[PDB]
């Protein structure tokens, strides 16, 4: 009766979606073939797979997501790898020529020829499900497909389905390192679409994942194949209350109203804790207070900002595991006592909790330990304006010499969108400072 | 188990669950049917799952075509109390159905009688591999229960040969049932069978 | 006979009504099968008050089970007592509200209200002499507060000469489990004070105070919290179901507790709460019961009666006893606490006794009391609303669904006029 | 310190108010005794 | 604020104690009246 | 009937009271489970004085158990008679007082007394007719000397028309188990002499001397010294809970032994004391008891009574026994030791006779006595205080918690007035 649909865009999206769906296989016990194991001859244990996996009369479970990318090379590893029989032959959309780190190639010239093919399967996955909350978007700012094609996908989806929910997990550019050069162009020019054609948008920074995975899990030199496990661990704790039973359930509609106070303010921030190794797990006791303190600690913060310099507007607790509600209230009443953490004076109740019973599972070869309880943050704070300020300063000095303009003008779009995208943000940063100003 | 601590200690301490048992522990699945008086609406096949972690039983019924009832789930990861009553003022800790489930054992769950009829292949592999807990899966004891009647073992050969009319090694499960109950020993349980 | 119709809306209402329909099934001797398994015969003389009779000697609860998301309906039907509730009594929606009063009251709740009327009007007309209604909901939720307030206004327009009592879940000062609950609750109490006869304010944090301090338990799950709520729910209609020396209905308690149509907010309590180690050493005696009544620790609302003062007090007693120390000790606490009672009305305290105590107990008693100290609850949500509304916070979820800003100002103005006349009787 | 002093003085004030009520009750009861034996004075005057 | 509350409550406690002292003084005064008219009772009984 | 509230503070008070609640449980025939297993019915007619009734026949002791360090209450529950104490009567803090009167009175023992006062007041209203208070502590410590004298102050200002019977274990010079206790002794007798009516001084050197020469035991552990103290604990009030021919309560002892509001410091005794190897060769007679009550060897305080003069003496007898032998020998000891009693008051001796002797004995006699030889008990503390305050040592632990140095001068001034009045009237 409940279903969820995920749309993963770009090379970032198709690579985090592989680790996202292998965990979904392991929570419901789905083998890479696509069924219950043949050792178990009677099944249908609980209809928690109905929201993530389809049902066929032969006993096969098919996922309810779609993968889109303009690069065929990273897509066909799913066709070649272990999970070839599990994923549908149609649910993985393949391009022919990549956008090549550009916005106009992904938007106006190549994004048009495949925007109708995906929408057919989006409609096909929409009438399968009786009840749909909305769509999850796993896209990247720096990618050509994740910027250009997404800036037409969210626009067309908003008129394809009016009041449907729209959640985004965006791979935000890191403030120090980057794999490209023209990523401020790819980041700014897609913000004009996403500020009006999205409901909620969590940001993920890779270099903050780099330090967190290094200093906490005691694993030096990580790889993307384990970062996507961490991001895939975040996605399961959000949708845990939908699938699994809990003391009180949080919907996909519950936190989209409790983290977005203004239509121009829809940028929360994610944080996961505890993140410890197997060797560190058994020495340290893991209390509810000791896992909620690291969440509010800016050292464990997953986007490279500081709430000490900023101020929160809203937060969201995702408690999953062996947790009782008594010390949850003792923890959050203790959080309200420290004056180092500062809230705004107009949102005196900034808490929403969600309780799930089943502790998180672990994967063979993964980095995280077998843990009994965990908590995920979805907090909205104004410290992102610190990150936006240093992103536009780089954008303004890069545009002052009119570099890389010929890569965009000759593709078909006009040069007036460059000035508008800089100005529309400048009003948005003015909106960011005005909500932070108290009475 | 939360309120033991008031007399264990003057100041209570949180109850400590079995970290060891949660750490090593898969799911033991049994086929069951409902047993009451003769009613035509109740011919429903359920599946019982013992989780082996927190010692917990969950019963579910798969959705069946053109049936008048559609019950997706019967119990939600909750422990089962045996029908022995004695609910209040019980000095000992309460009794809970442990993991002792054979084929043919009628289990009384929540007042509803459930007859166990079949086990999953993983469950039967568990039965034959772990036998110190379950003496009903011993092949040696199963054949020792048959060795007590060696006087009729000669006649049993002609009894089998009467069924073997086409000179094959080929007999039915229902036939192999009815000779082993026509022995009328009464000691051949369904699990041993 | 006077039969009670139960209303059960929302996820929070479902989790407390599942426990409510468990203890009176336990008390009346109802097994999870649906039959009766008990010893005496006076448990069956008045069983139609909560149970409808059918073939095979079976009883189903006289309740309607209402929600907008269907996730918790599989939760209710698969619980310990999930096969006694009628399958046709479940009304469910598809698109959940998600902590928004506006969607629950104007857009999402506008269609399911007609279908659940057809359930309740079919059920209510089948009663011989219906006593009244009772309700369980939460103010912080989209379904129980958004659409349950529509049900409150609608069945009041359809059944005028009746009684309806609500076990409302007010927010807590620190435990608060929403960011937008002043928008969810202040407009609910605007629609509540006009169309309600009795209101029991049940707070979560007070239950956490009881279980940690009075009962000395360390892991209070919601199943442990909902028993305390369900204890006082069954504890108010005891004399309705069983004979005694002086019976009392919900109508008889209402006419003694509310003197005016806008003073109908109570503050419940329960006496026999004792910790396990202290169970064997405490003498269960009538002065001991009334000693634990008027203590501010015992109360189920997040208010202090020392800061305010009482107006009316109700006591409903269970168990065969003498009426002497119920009569004598309430006069003593009336005389000792001369400053904690109003002076413009005498004999503020109402007595009710019942013969049968609950299972595993000898004597029990229930506190129902109107007080001015609940203004502290309303003023606390007043300053949270005032410090949020002035800068148009969280407003596009509310002004984008039809209702205008004059509704918000009248939601304040009705509430400030309500606490204005709360001050005057103090 | 101020809160402790305030609570102690408030408790003493309530005790003093209760003792004042007790004194009023004694006044009423033994006023009734005074009226009784005033009627005795009148009766003995009629006796003379 | 706590100082103001404590001083007001102290003034109220002093007022209540003063009223109790006044009530006890009235008690003693019409005790004296009671014993005086009891002596009067004895005198007119002697007259009788 | 006449209930006595027992208060226990400090580690010394907790150990003695744990022995005290053991002896009277044996005297009344109460097993450690909580029931009653005796032969005579006279142990049940007067049972409410020391024990409270609970449902199921279980008897619980009316006592309050207070200490900041929770170390000793684990041993109390782990003792032989520890199951009977109520867990609601176990009130404790978090950190110890650290042998400081400042932390025990004004910082750490200043917020726990709110919790102690509510247990005491709750048990006070549970009694039918309250008779008074008895309390045990130590003056040479931080919790017992600090909160004990604090609780004496707070109860006396709330219950004026009662009595206080303090059993204080005063320090000894050679058995000095602390180096700072001259400060705590002087600063507690200031609060003792103004808010107590009857104070019993107990010493350790006197008890070690008795167990060597009289009882002849070579291993006198604390489990034996507390037994000697607990005998006088149960023998002072044996005419309040047992029949006799000349009954006397604690108020009759107070008005027969306290002539002046400041001369209320006593010296206890108990004298059917024999060794195990000399039981066969002694005649248990009234002359032999009378002989050994009055010698200096049997006093439980480190003072020689022959260096001063008695003012008042009281003796409480137990057993079926005559009266002329009592009256002649109490007259004989006054006539023979005429120089040992003051000549300005006649009949210094008060006699009380009971009916029931304790278990495993034929007759008993409890000695209590006011004397002017307590001058030597307080002169040593004077010289210790003056020589120690002269260099202002051990003082930063006291001035770092709120108290000025003037309180030390006032404590010496009060105590110098106390040794002035005894020497004047000697
Ligand atoms: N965290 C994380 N980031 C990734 C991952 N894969 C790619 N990225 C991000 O993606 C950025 C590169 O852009 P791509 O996603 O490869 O480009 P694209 O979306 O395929 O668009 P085109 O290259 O034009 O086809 C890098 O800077 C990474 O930060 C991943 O597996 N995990
Ligand atoms: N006392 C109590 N409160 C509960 C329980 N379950 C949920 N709540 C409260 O209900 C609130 C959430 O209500 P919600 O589910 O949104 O209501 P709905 O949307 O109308 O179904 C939370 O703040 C909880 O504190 C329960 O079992 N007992
Ligand atoms: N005779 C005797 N003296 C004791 C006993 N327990 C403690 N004391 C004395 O108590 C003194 C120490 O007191 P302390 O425990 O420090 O007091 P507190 O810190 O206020 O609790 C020592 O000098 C001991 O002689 C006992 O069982 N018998
Ligand atoms: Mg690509």
């Amino acid at each position: 009766m409940r279903e969820c649909i995920s749309i993963h865009v770009g090379q970032a999206g198709v690579q985090i979606g592989n680790a996202c769906w292998e965990l979904y296989c392991l929570e419901h016990g789905i083998q890479p073939d696509g069924q219950m194991p043949s050792d178990k001859t009677i099944g249908g244990g609980d209809d928690s797979f109905n929201t993530f996996f389809s049902e066929t009369g032969a006993g096969k479970h098919v996922p309810r997501a779609v993968f889109v990318d303009l690069e065929p090379t990273v897509i066909d590893e799913v066709r070649t790898g272990t999970y070839r029989q599990l994923f549908h032959p149609e649910q993985l959309i393949t391009g022919k020529e990549d956008a090549a780190n550009n916005y106009a190639r992904g938007h106006y010239t190549i994004g048009k020829e495949i925007i109708d093919l995906v929408l057919d399967r989006i409609r096909k996955l929409a009438d399968q499900c009786t009840g749909l909350q909305g769509f999850l978007v796993f896209h990247s700012f720096g990618g050509g497909t994740g910027s250009g094609f997404t800036s037409l996908l969210m626009e067309r989806l908003s008129v394809d389905y009016g009041k449907k929910s729209k959640l985004e997990f965006s791979i935000y550019p890191a403030p120090q390192v980057s794999t490209a050069v023209v990523e401020p162009y790819n980041s700014i020019l897609t913000t004009h679409t996403t500020l009006e054609h999205s409901d909620c948008a969590f940001m993920v920074d890779n270099e903050a994942i780099y330090d967190i995975c290094r200093r906490n899990l005691d694993i030096e030199r990580p790889t993307y194949t384990n970062l996507n496990r961490l991001i895939g661990q975040i996605v399961s704790s959000i949708t845990a209350s939908l699938r699994f039973d809990g003391a009180l359930n949080v919907d996909l509609t519950e936190f989209q109203t409790n983290l977005v106070p203004y239509p121009r303010i829809h940028f929360p921030l994610a944080t996961y804790a505890p993140v410890i190794s197997a060797e560190k797990a058994y020495h340290e006791q893991l209390s509810v207070a000791e896992i909620t303190n690291a969440c509010f600690e800016p050292a464990n913060q997953m986007v490279k900002c500081d709430p000490r310099h900023g101020k929160y507007m809203a937060c969201c607790l995702l408690y999953r595991g062996d947790v009782v509600p008594k010390d949850v209230n003792a923890a959050i009443a203790t959080i309200k006592t420290k004056r180092t953490i500062q809230f705004v004076d107009w949102c005196p109740t900034g808490f929403k909790v969600g309780i799930n019973y089943q502790p998180p599972t672990v994967v063979p070869g993964g980095d995280l330990a077998k843990v009994q309880r965990a908590v995920c943050m979805l907090s909205n704070t104004t410290a992102i304006a610190e990150a936006w300020a240093r992103l536009d300063h780089k954008f303004d000095l890069m545009y002052a010499k009119r570099a890389f303009v010929h890569w965009y003008v000759g593709e078909g779009m006009e040069e007036g969108e460059f000035s508008e995208a800089r100005e529309d943000m400048a009003a948005l940063e003015k909106d960011y400072e005005e909500v932070g100003v108290d009475s | 188990e939360d309120s033991l601590r008031n007399c264990i200690d003057l100041k209570p301490t949180p109850h400590r669950r079995n970290f060891k048992k949660f750490m090593e522990k898969n799911i033991l699945r049994f086929f069951a049917k409902l047993v009451t008086d003769k009613c035509v609406d109740l011919d429903r096949m359920f599946v019982i799952s013992y989780y082996l972690g927190d010692d917990t039983i969950s019963v579910f019924e798969p959705i069946e075509r053109n049936s008048g009832i559609a019950g997706g789930m019967f119990l939600k990861r909750s422990r089962v109390k045996k029908p022995g009553q004695e609910v209040f003022k019980s000095e000992l800790s309460e009794y809970i159905k442990a993991e002792e489930l054979y084929i043919g054992v009628t289990v009384n769950v929540n007042g509803y009688l459930f007859r166990l009829l079949n086990a999953d292949e993983y469950t039967l592999n568990y039965m034959e591999q772990n036998t110190d807990k379950y003496p009903f899966s011993n092949l040696k004891l199963a054949l020792q229960k048959l060795k007590q009647e060696e006087g009729k073992s000669r006649e049993l050969k002609q009894v089998f040969k009467a069924a073997d009319s086409k000179h094959t090694n080929m007999v039915d499960y229902n036939t192999f049932r009815d000779i082993l109950m026509s022995l009328t020993v009464g000691n051949l349980a369904e699990q041993e069978f | 006979m006077r039969e009670i119709v139960h209303l059960q809306a929302g996820q929070c209402g479902n989790q407390i009504g599942a426990k409510f329909w468990e203890v009176i099934s336990d008390e009346h001797g109802i097994d999870p099968t649906g039959t009766y398994h008990g010893d005496s015969d006076l448990q069956l003389e008045r069983i139609n008050v909560y149970y409808n009779e059918a073939t095979g000697g079976k009883y189903v609860p006289r309740a309607v089970l209402v929600d907008l998301e269907p996730g918790t309906m599989d939760s209710v039907r698969s619980g310990p007592f999930g096969q006694i509730f009628r399958p046709d009594n479940f009304v469910f929606g598809q698109s959940g509200a998600g902590n928004n009063w506006a969607k629950g009251h104007y857009t999402e709740g506008a269609e399911l209200v007609d279908s659940v009327l057809d359930v309740v009007r079919k059920e209510a007309e089948s009663c011989d002499c219906l006593q009244g209604f009772q309700l369980t909901h939460s103010l912080g939720g989209g379904t129980g507060s958004g659409m349950g307030t529509l049900l409150i206004s609608k069945i009041r327009e359809e059944y005028p000469d009746r009684i309806m009592n609500t076990f409302s879940v007010v927010p807590s000062p620190k435990v608060s489990d929403t960011v937008v609950e002043p928008y969810n609750a202040t407009l609910s109490v605007h629609q509540l004070v006009e169309n309600t006869d009795e209101t029991y304010c049940i707070d979560n944090e007070a239950l956490y105070d009881i279980c940690f301090r009075t009962l000395k338990l360390t892991t209070p799950t919601y199943g442990d919290l909902n028993h305390l709520v369900s204890a006082t729910m069954s504890g108010v209609t005891t004399c309705l179901r069983f004979p005694g020396q002086l019976n009392a209905d919900l109508r008889k308690l209402a006419v003694n507790m509310v003197p005016f149509p806008r003073l109908h907010f109570f503050m419940p309590g329960f006496a026999p709460l004792t910790s396990r180690g202290s169970q064997q050493y405490r003498a269960l005696t009538v002065p001991e019961l009334t000693q634990q009544m008027f203590d501010a620790k015992n109360m189920m609302a997040a208010c202090d009666p020392r800061h305010g003062r009482y107006l009316t007090v109700a006591a409903v007693f269970r168990g065969r006893m003498s009426m002497k120390e119920v009569d004598e000790q309430m006069l003593n606490v009336q005389n000792k606490n001369s400053s904690y009672f109003v002076e413009w009305i005498p004999n503020n305290v109402k007595t009710a006794v019942c013969d049968i105590p609950p299972r595993g107990l000898k004597m029990s008693a229930t506190f129902i009391g109107n007080s001015t100290a609940i203004q502290e609850l309303f003023k606390r949500i007043s300053e949270q609303f005032t410090a949020m509304f002035r800068r148009k916070a969280f407003l596009h979820w509310y002004t984008g669904e039809g209702m205008d800003e004059m509704e918000f100002t009248e939601a304040e103005s009705n509430m400030n006029d309500l606490v204005s006349e709360y001050q005057q009787y103090q | 310190q101020q809160q402790n002093l305030y609570e102690a003085v408030r408790s003493d004030r309530n005790l003093y108010s209760k003792n004042l009520v007790e004194a009023q009750d004694e006044i009423t009861d033994m006023k009734r005794k005074l009226k009784i034996m005033i009627h005795q004075v009148d009766e003995l005057k009629e006796d003379i």
